[PDB]
């Protein structure tokens, strides 16, 4: 399963 | 600096006139990831599948192109590559010792 | 062996069409189970080995989620890197993210990663630790300080430590008769004409998993790996990969050399010649 990935650059 | 791609134009088995086999070409250490990859019979493109986008620790993208295919004698196999690293398109003839 | 969940993150900005493309495939060691396609019509997870669509529905709908938010993501990171470093919205530009978990022999977490890279070169990586990050250029200072500043370390590091290797080892023993298989190469060497003084022996090894493989040959016990020509390791089409090395010898001097195979799936290293 995939990480959640919510920040920006 | 963009990176080239490695070409190599392959069967899944060994090829046998006559015996239904598949025809692979696995182009790889690229960058950036546009790029064209055709398989040809006589020079006609094939309407081969494409593998999904991936690529190495490197960061560098590798692709398979394949589809089936059934060897003989006078037919011609080759995989064709455009990439903006390639001024022509770089082209490779399937063999069976390779 | 070591056993690993990988993921790979493809996002390309694309200027005709004023928007971007995020493509996602995931891994179980050499074995890829999983694409996302940012163009594809209701863009969905979808399996791409049959072990894993016996996750039921609720899976299917978790990891869709994610990857559409984490393609949304990306896009507007593209836009961001485009600012960072004073180019035009002219050119279509890279941004790749890797990460994923090994697994030790005690079921533990080995070693975790978390790199990404921009235009083909390393932009920000997440430290050995799980707790620091290192930013390769100015650019990427500015993205390493808002992470600081919003403790993105420790959900990697979480991540890493517990969902990835958890999800890894179901996976692992769903697929156990594939991916916890380790087939053996079918080989041969095969004869060729050369150059002058030459002729070429090609020993193939055919039809393996996993990946990894060591192939040689020997004069006498003796490596003759500066003369001979190595492919890159090829896939099968059918999960498998392929691989063959070749040389040159004097004309009715082959026996005088062998091939040399180990594979994880293999008793003992093999040693085969031309027959």
């Amino acid at each position: 399963a995939a990480a959640i990935e919510e920040e920006d650059i | 600096v963009a990176r080239p791609p490695k070409v190599q134009v392959y069967s899944r088995h060994p090829a046998e006139n006559g015996k239904p086999n598949y025809l692979n070409c696995y182009v790889s250490g690229f960058h950036p990831p546009q790029i064209e990859i055709d398989l040809l019979k006589n020079g006609e493109k094939m309407n081969a599948e494409q593998s999904d986008l991936s690529f190495s620790k490197d960061w560098s993208f590798y692709l398979l192109v394949h589809t089936e295919f059934t060897p003989n004698a006078v037919d011609q196999y080759s995989c064709r590559v455009k990439h903006v690293t390639l001024d022509k398109p770089k082209i490779v003839k399937w063999d069976r010792d390779h | 062996g070591p056993h690993s969940l990988s993921y790979f993150y493809t996002a390309v900005s694309r200027p005709d069409r004023g928007d971007s493309r995020f493509i996602a495939v995931g891994y179980v060691d050499d074995t890829q189970f999983v694409r996302f396609d940012s163009d594809a019509p209701n863009p969905r997870m979808e399996p791409r080995a049959p072990w894993i669509q016996q996750e039921g529905q609720d899976y299917w709908d978790r990891e869709t989620r994610k990857q559409r938010d984490t393609s949304q993501t990306y896009r507007v990171g593209l836009k961001n890197l485009r600012g960072y470093y004073n180019q035009s919205e002219a050119g279509s530009h890279t941004y790749q993210s890797m990460y994923g978990c090994y697994l030790g022999p005690d079921g533990l977490l080995l070693r975790g990663y978390r790199q990404y890279a921009y235009d083909g070169a390393d932009y920000i990586a997440l430290n050995e630790d799980l707790r620091s990050w290192t930013a390769a250029d100015t650019a990427a200072q500015i993205t390493k300080r808002k992470w600081e500043t919003a403790n993105v370390a420790e959900r990697r590091r979480s991540y890493l430590q517990g969902l990835c290797v958890e999800s890894l080892r179901e996976y692992l023993e769903m697929g156990k008769d594939t991916l916890q298989r380790a087939e053996p190469p079918k080989t041969h060497v095969t004869r060729h004409p050369s150059s002058d003084l030459g002729v070429t022996l090609r020993c193939w090894a055919l039809g393996f998993y996993p990946k990894e493989i060591s192939l040689t040959w020997q004069r006498e016990g003796q490596d003759q790996s500066q003369d001979m020509e190595l492919v890159e390791t090829r896939p099968s089409g059918d999960g498998t990969f392929q691989k063959w090395a070749a040389l040159v010898v004097p004309p009715g001097e082959e026996q005088s050399y062998t091939c040399h195979v180990q594979h994880e799936g293999l008793q003992e290293p093999l040693t085969l010649r031309w027959d």
